[PDB]
């Protein structure tokens, strides 16, 4: 049900952490 | 310019920087190149006058 439209995301956080990633989870 | 809180500088299409966020005071300033113009010289012949 994702609403039809356009809106540009703004960079809010920069993490200089250098971490290797390939998977993720969401916290309800 | 309505510079967003993250934006550091803006450009002319020639890549030359148009405007900058100052690093000591968070003001956003335009950088215009210093004043210039072509110098046409209009003269009679040096046969007639200098
Ligand atoms: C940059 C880096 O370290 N990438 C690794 C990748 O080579 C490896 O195959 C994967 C294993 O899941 O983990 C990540
Ligand atoms: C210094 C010099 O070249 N002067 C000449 C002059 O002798 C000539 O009569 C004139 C013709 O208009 O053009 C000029
Ligand atoms: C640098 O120093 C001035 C004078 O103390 C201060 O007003 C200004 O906020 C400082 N700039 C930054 C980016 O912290």
């Amino acid at each position: 049900d994702l609403p039809q439209g356009f809106s540009a995301l703004e960079p809010l956080v920069d993490l200089p952490i250098g971490i290797n990633i390939t998977r993720f989870q969401t916290l309800l | 310019k309505k510079f967003l809180p993250f934006q550091q500088f803006g450009r002319d299409i020639a890549d030359t920087t148009d405007a900058v966020r100052d690093p000591q005071t968070l003001e956003i300033l335009d950088i215009t190149p210093c004043s210039f113009g072509g110098v046409s010289v209009i003269t009679p012949g040096t046969n007639t006058s200098n």
